[PDB]
């Protein structure tokens, strides 16, 4: 039943997010960044999650999932 | 050669198996049939 | 109570308007040292005009303020409590309106930010007017805000149950068990 | 220490249980650019001293 | 030029053949130490000296689409649309104003209006230079139709100006193009006075101790010269925006607008200088990192005495478009004619 | 904010003006 | 809050200790230095008083 | 379209292949788990054949910081120390054993 | 820890485990259905 | 000059994240290098123009580091008992 | 849920001590 619905929102927020292609490629940037290195979390959460963090398997994560390649 | 790096690649560095990997490799070339 | 603090609050704004603007003589304009040393009154005092129709202003909020204190210590048992429906709609369509201008004075190219001691109270008692207003539209009864933070309470209680449960010490550890 | 590097001790060691024993590279770096630049404040005019 | 793309140093031997151990020379080149920052290049005082950096800031403002209202919370209603500051030639400003204006009483020479009329008057011998930072994202048709606008009005409510007199035909130098002429004749026979009083005697002569003899517009050339500004401006919405598809616009094609070239970017800024004999330089620069920044020149008009009136009124004139700019700007342009400078490169 | 600066510029330059007009008048009046 | 309503067996009213101690401490020793300046930036300019 | 999917997945194993036989010089081949005699040298106890068998700098140390830092106050904190090291190993063990 | 937890012992006591714990739920819908 | 931006990070900023430019060899990577005391590098990577970054790095070192520590020792438990529950209970239900 | 109902309450022993 998701489909139906992903159906009609695909096209929907298609040109919603054609409209900006400026803002659009600022937040992806700053979440990708945010998302890489957790280091907003001591002063939102209260919990400092860069202690436990590794940056590095998430980069690979990342390529590998672009390229597919596990 | 003024312009190069010194700094080889990711690519070109040729692999080289150790002992026990060549053991792998004979098993697996001999029970290939 | 919740309609009543709005009152109180806008009683002693307006008297702080007043008894601020009039108990002392006027205020001096910003100089802006080098602004075109001619004439159209750059680097320059105050006048007549302005003086006078400031005093004014001052006059219009003290109405409202005798309105609003008069509604207070009248009501403040929220006699008959309804029909002073008249005097509520003197109390607020004003204030809409006013705020109205006051919503584009910017766009007007005024300058309302370097006089505190007449801007502010038009600016606070117009936001207080309206959002009292909204307030006496759906009634907010003093106790609903209890039921808001109580809400949001025993959501966030419900989150760190979880958490606790889920990261740090397994509930069925810590507590007792029964029968043996 | 005899050459015994460490040891046990029944005091449990804050350092380890907070998280706090290592020590924070801008640190060490300024530790040891005040280590290996000694400073000179007298001068050889007023003390006699023509060499090093 | 892949050389200087990148930026590797390379050191020199010393051509005394024993050892050829390099030079003791080294340096860190504070230009150069300045890349990866995003502003600005902070170069310590000496090095924009030696720099041929003679252009200080006189004045900050900004052009808002909404000021600011401290009674909102917080104010953020407040949107900015431009930051602009202004530069003017400081030893230009030191022998032109320096000789007639230094040595009063500050507050004493800004009471009067005829300091005012003379910075109006002379702000393009001082190659004055204003610069416009885009504040936030901008769509191009609304910037072009606001400045039209904004010019307009000022472009009309213009009197014919005062202008300075040629003193000397200033030849190009054919021959060597970069020789400059100024070097000799300030040192002339080394007593140039008499030598420039024979020069002058045949143009004009001087109408003030400053050294300007000028000259009012003439009953013509006050009015066409007008027209042809305002037909300059007239054309100005459709020639960056020629027909309906942005892909052929001129500033599509460089990170200047959004790749969509729909949208200025955010951090680019435009320069626009002023030249004496009526002449306009416009350049625009992306913002970012000073490494990867880039420079483009605009358009270099000429023999539009209105378009540089205009624009000196707009920023400098009795009514401008932020008045405490135009304020700060002639005090801090009081400051050096004092024998200092802003900014205290000594 | 810059006109805070401005003001104290002013004045300093002015103090500056003068200390030396009165300095040179004392010291050349002294010689002669 | 939550840790004390789940260990004590009852929820803290204004009428018990627990929620006096909590509020002065916890509250007006953590969380008001900065709440305070968050008002007096943000919500007394949308009153009359500068 | 299959046919290229089909070559092209061949010419990858062969690459593969390559690589783990002689020098090919742009792959990246994957590696195992090893289940097996892994590690060899935790197996044994050899601690007491390397010491030559057949920590008072520690505490000094302690006790010596926390009473040059911060009357009787050096006594509060010493029992402040003892008490609190004790009832942690206590806390430990008990929540242990609530499992 | 994760070194020590998937080391290669456990991994067979997992393994023997799973398969033990899945032949004796598949015997039980087996002994069920056909009751 | 073949290294864009480098990015320190971890708890005590002595890991970085360097970014390679187009004409490194082999094109535009991340890599992870660990650094030691050396007094020498900031200079070096100014003076060549690198956007050098570096992180939050709260000041207490006890406060920020006190529930993660929990959690640190806390969760091991639960992913050993979450293993055997699996094992034992969502197959031998 | 554990704890909704000392909410609902509002928005609506060891024996051996004594
Ligand atoms: C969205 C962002 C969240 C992605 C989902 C993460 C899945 C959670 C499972 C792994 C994360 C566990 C974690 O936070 O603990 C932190 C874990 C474990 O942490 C490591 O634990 C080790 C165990 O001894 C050591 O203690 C190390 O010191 C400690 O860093 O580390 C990481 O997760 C580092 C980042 C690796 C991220 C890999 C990509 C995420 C996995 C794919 C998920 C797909 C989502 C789509
Ligand atoms: C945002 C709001 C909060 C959300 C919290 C998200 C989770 C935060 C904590 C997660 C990481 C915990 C921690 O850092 O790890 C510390 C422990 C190790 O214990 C420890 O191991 C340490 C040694 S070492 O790190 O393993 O090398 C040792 O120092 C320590 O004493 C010992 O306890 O690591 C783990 O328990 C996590 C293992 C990875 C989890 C995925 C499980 C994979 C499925 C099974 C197959
Ligand atoms: C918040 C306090 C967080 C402080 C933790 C700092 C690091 C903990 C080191 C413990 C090492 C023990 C061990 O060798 O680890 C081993 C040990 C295994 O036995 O680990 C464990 O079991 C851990 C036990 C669980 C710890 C959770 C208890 C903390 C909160 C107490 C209850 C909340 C109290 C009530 C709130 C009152 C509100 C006013
Ligand atoms: C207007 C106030 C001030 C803007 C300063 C700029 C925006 C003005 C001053 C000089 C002008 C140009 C001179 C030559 C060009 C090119 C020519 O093709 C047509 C006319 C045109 C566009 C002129 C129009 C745009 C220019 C730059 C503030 C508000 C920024
Ligand atoms: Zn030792």
């Amino acid at each position: 039943a998701w489909q139906q619905s992903f159906e009609t929102y695909g096209g929907k927020l298609r040109e919603v997010l054609l409209g900006q292609q400026e803002a659009a490629k600022n937040v992806a940037k700053q979440l990708d960044e945010g998302v890489t290195y957790m280091d907003w979390t001591y002063r939102s959460t209260g919990v400092d999650l860069s202690a436990v963090w590794d940056p590095e398997l998430w980069i690979r994560f990342r390529e590998a999932v672009a390229q597919n390649e596990p | 050669e003024l312009m190069r790096s010194a700094v080889p690649a990711p690519g070109e560095v040729p692999n080289r198996n150790s002992r026990g990997q060549v053991a792998e490799q004979v098993r697996a070339i001999l029970d290939q049939y | 109570t919740v309609a009543g603090l709005l009152l109180t609050t806008t009683i002693v704004v307006s008297l702080y308007g007043l008894f601020a603007a009039v108990f002392a003589p006027a205020p001096a304009l910003p100089v802006a040292v080098g602004a075109w040393p001619g004439t159209a009154a750059a680097a320059a005092v105050m006048d007549g005009s302005a003086a006078g129709l400031r005093r004014l202003a001052a006059g219009g909020l003290l109405l409202t303020a005798a309105a609003s204190h008069g509604l207070f210590d009248f009501a403040g048992s929220v006699p008959n409590p309804t029909i002073y429906s008249l005097l509520n709609l003197g109390f607020v369509a004003a204030a809409v309106l006013q705020s109205y201008f006051l919503y584009i004075a910017p766009a007007w190219g005024v300058n309302v930010n370097w006089d505190t001691a007449l801007w502010g109270p038009m600016y606070g008692t117009a936001f207080l007017g309206l959002v009292y207003g909204l307030v006496a539209l759906t009634k907010f009864d003093w106790s609903s805000v209890v039921d808001a933070v109580l809400r949001v309470a025993c959501w966030f209680a419900e989150l760190t149950m979880w958490f606790w449960d889920t990261f740090v010490w397994k509930f069925s550890w810590s507590e007792k068990t029964r029968r043996a | 220490c005899g050459g015994a590097a460490w040891g046990y001790s029944f005091f449990p060691n804050t350092a380890v249980m907070f998280g706090l024993e290592r020590p924070f590279w801008g640190d060490t770096l300024a530790r040891l650019s005040k280590y290996w630049n000694p400073t000179q404040v007298a001068d050889p005019a007023r003390t006699g001293q023509l060499l090093p | 030029a892949a050389l200087a793309a990148s930026v590797r140093r390379i050191a020199v031997a010393d051509p005394e053949d024993p050892a050829g151990r390099p030079l003791p020379g080294g340096g860190a080149s504070g230009l150069d130490r300045s890349r990866g920052l995003t502003g600005a290049a902070h170069m310590s005082g000496q090095e924009a000296e030696e720099l041929e950096l003679d252009w200080g800031q006189v004045g900050r403002g900004a052009l808002w689409r909404r000021r600011p209202t401290r009674w909102l919370l917080g104010g953020l209603d407040g949107v900015k649309d431009w930051e602009l500051e202004a530069y003017a030639h400081e030893p230009l400003a030191n022998q032109l104003l320096g000789a007639k204006y230094g040595g009063r009483d500050p507050r004493a020479v800004v009471a009067d209006p005829a300091y005012a009329a003379d910075v109006l008057r002379a702000g393009p011998l001082l190659g004055m230079t204003f610069v416009l930072r885009a504040a936030r994202d901008l769509p191009l048709q609304e910037v072009a139709s606001s400045w039209r606008g904004l010019l307009g009005n000022y472009l009309q409510r213009q009197a014919p100006l005062s202008l300075p007199k040629a003193v000397r035909p200033a030849h190009l130098d054919p021959t060597d193009l970069n020789g400059v002429a100024w070097p000799a004749l300030l040192s002339r026979p080394a007593a140039a006075a008499h030598a420039a009083a024979e020069a002058e005697a045949a143009g004009a002569v001087p109408d003030d101790e400053m050294g300007v003899a000028w000259r009012v517009q003439s009953g013509k050339e006050a009015a066409a010269s007008v027209a042809a500004a305002q037909q300059l401006l007239q054309s100005l919405p459709d020639a960056l925006c020629p027909g309906p598809s942005p892909a052929a616009w001129p500033l599509t094609g460089t990170k200047l607008v959004d790749e969509g070239g729909r949208n200025w970017r955010r951090g680019g800024s435009v320069w626009v200088t002023l030249q004496p004999e009526g002449g306009v330089l416009v350049q625009a620069q992306t913002g970012g990192v000073v490494g990867e920044q880039e420079s483009y020149l605009l358009t270099h008009v000429q023999g539009q005495e209105a378009l540089a009136g205009a624009v000196m009124s707009a920023f400098m004139g009795p009514q401008p478009l932020d008045p405490e700019l135009a304020a700060a700007a002639r005090s801090v342009l009081l400051v050096p004619a004092n024998g200092f400078t802003a900014a205290n490169k000594e | 904010n810059d006109l805070i600066s401005i003001k104290y510029c002013f004045n300093n330059l002015y103090n500056y003006i003068s200390n030396k007009t009165a300095l040179s008048t004392k010291n050349l009046f002294l010689f002669s | 809050l939550a840790l004390l309503t789940w260990m004590s067996g009852r929820l803290p009213t204004p009428a018990t200790p627990e929620f006096w101690m909590l509020a002065y401490f916890g509250f007006y020793r953590k969380v008001w230095p900065d709440a305070a300046a968050w008002l007096q930036g943000y919500v007394v300019p949308l009153m009359g008083f500068a | 379209n299959i046919f290229s999917k089909k070559i092209i997945s061949k010419v990858k194993q062969k690459k593969q292949k390559l690589n783990y036989m002689t020098s090919y010089l742009n792959v990246q081949s994957e590696h195992n788990v090893k289940i097996f005699h892994n590690s060899w040298w935790t197996h044994l106890n050899i601690k007491n054949l390397v010491n030559n068998q057949d920590s008072e700098f520690i505490n000094s140390a302690i006790i010596k910081s926390i009473n040059n830092k911060t009357s009787s106050e050096k006594e509060t904190m010493q029992l402040l120390l003892m008490s609190s090291s004790i009832l942690l190993h206590l806390c430990a063990i008990i929540s242990l054993v609530s499992i | 820890f994760l070194g020590w937890l998937l080391a290669p012992g456990r991994l067979e006591f997992y393994e023997k485990a799973a398969c033990v714990a899945i032949a004796l739920r598949v015997l039980g819908i087996v002994i069920a259905i056909s009751t | 000059g073949h290294v864009a931006r480098v990015r320190f990070y971890g708890p005590e900023k002595n890991k970085v994240m360097a970014t390679t430019r187009a004409s490194a060899p082999g094109g535009e990577r991340l890599c992870k290098v660990v650094l030691p005391p050396d007094p020498e590098l900031l200079d070096h990577l100014v003076s060549n123009g690198v956007v050098v970054d570096t992180g939050v790095t709260e000041d207490d070192r006890l406060r920020a580091s006190l529930l993660v520590q929990m959690l640190r020792y806390t969760v091991p438990f639960m992913v050993i008992s979450g293993l055997f529950w699996m094992i034992h209970t969502w197959i031998l239900d | 849920n554990k704890i909704k109902p000392y909410f609902e309450a509002y928005f609506s022993l060891n024996r051996w001590s004594v």
